[PDB]
């Protein structure tokens, strides 16, 4: 699940969750963070996705739906959701089984689509992006929607 | 032309605590406080709701958060060895 570039994104995603004292680390925080992950950002730009709109949509959603800790509590800073754990394991399994040894933001972006029931997967579809589109960009060439 | 399957935003879910005869009342009050940040004199009234009605809605979250919460609650009950059951409810 490491790539330096990806790890940074994960760090930023958690730091953001902890800043607003969010109780959970969501697939939406993840995608939010991935918007500034070059690997991920690139695949999304090739899919003509409005990143400004997506970013706004994601931030609005996590503030309105993410439970906030009691400000007191222990410290138990942000609990990753099961969905979050799943997209990561999926990206990691895909890389491992491909014979490669690097998990990029784009690999993670692909794994998000299989999390039906996540707002993130919903927002990507809303922006006319599908798993196939990202997969086509990742492989072959810049198979872009444009 | 067309454009693949439907969309529909994810649905919100209800998190529920089921009643049973082996879980002690104090433990459920504990769960309501630890996993739902409920007021002492609010969790306690909610445990009564579960006992009386046999089931009680403890909150409403996104499908993603609800799923995680249900799992946290059940894992906790299990570790404390109580058949306290937490469930998911659409709509
Ligand atoms: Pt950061």
């Amino acid at each position: 699940m490491l790539n330096q570039e990806l790890e940074l994104s994960l760090n930023m995603a958690f730091a953001r969750a902890r800043e607003h004292r969010h109780e959970f680390m969501t697939v939406e925080h993840l995608l939010l963070a991935l918007l500034s992950n070059p690997s991920a950002r690139e695949a999304l730009e090739a899919c003509s996705v409005d990143l400004v709109a997506l970013r706004q949509e994601l931030e609005a959603f996590i503030e309105q739906t993410t439970p906030v800790l009691p400000a007191s509590e222990e410290e138990r800073d942000t609990q990753p959701t099961l969905s979050f754990q799943r997209v990561l394991q999926r990206a990691v399994f895909h890389v491992q089984s491909s014979g490669r040894n690097e998990v990029t933001g784009a690999n993670v972006l692909v794994a998000i689509f299989s999390e039906q029931e996540s707002q993130a997967a919903y927002l990507l579809r809303k922006h006319e992006v599908s798993r196939l589109d990202v997969v086509n960009f990742i492989s072959h060439g810049t198979r872009k929607d444009e | 032309e067309k454009v693949r399957d439907a969309l529909k935003p994810p649905s919100m879910y209800k998190v529920i605590l089921v009643n049973d005869d082996y879980t002690p009342m104090e433990f459920v009050i504990d769960v309501l406080q630890k996993f739902f940040s409920y007021d002492v004199e609010r969790a306690t009234q909610l445990m009564l709701a579960v006992a009386y009605q046999g089931k009680a809605i403890c909150g409403v979250f996104t499908a993603e958060v609800a799923e995680t919460k249900v799992a946290m609650v059940n894992k906790y009950a299990r570790e404390n060895e109580h058949p306290l059951l937490c469930t998911l409810e659409k709509a």
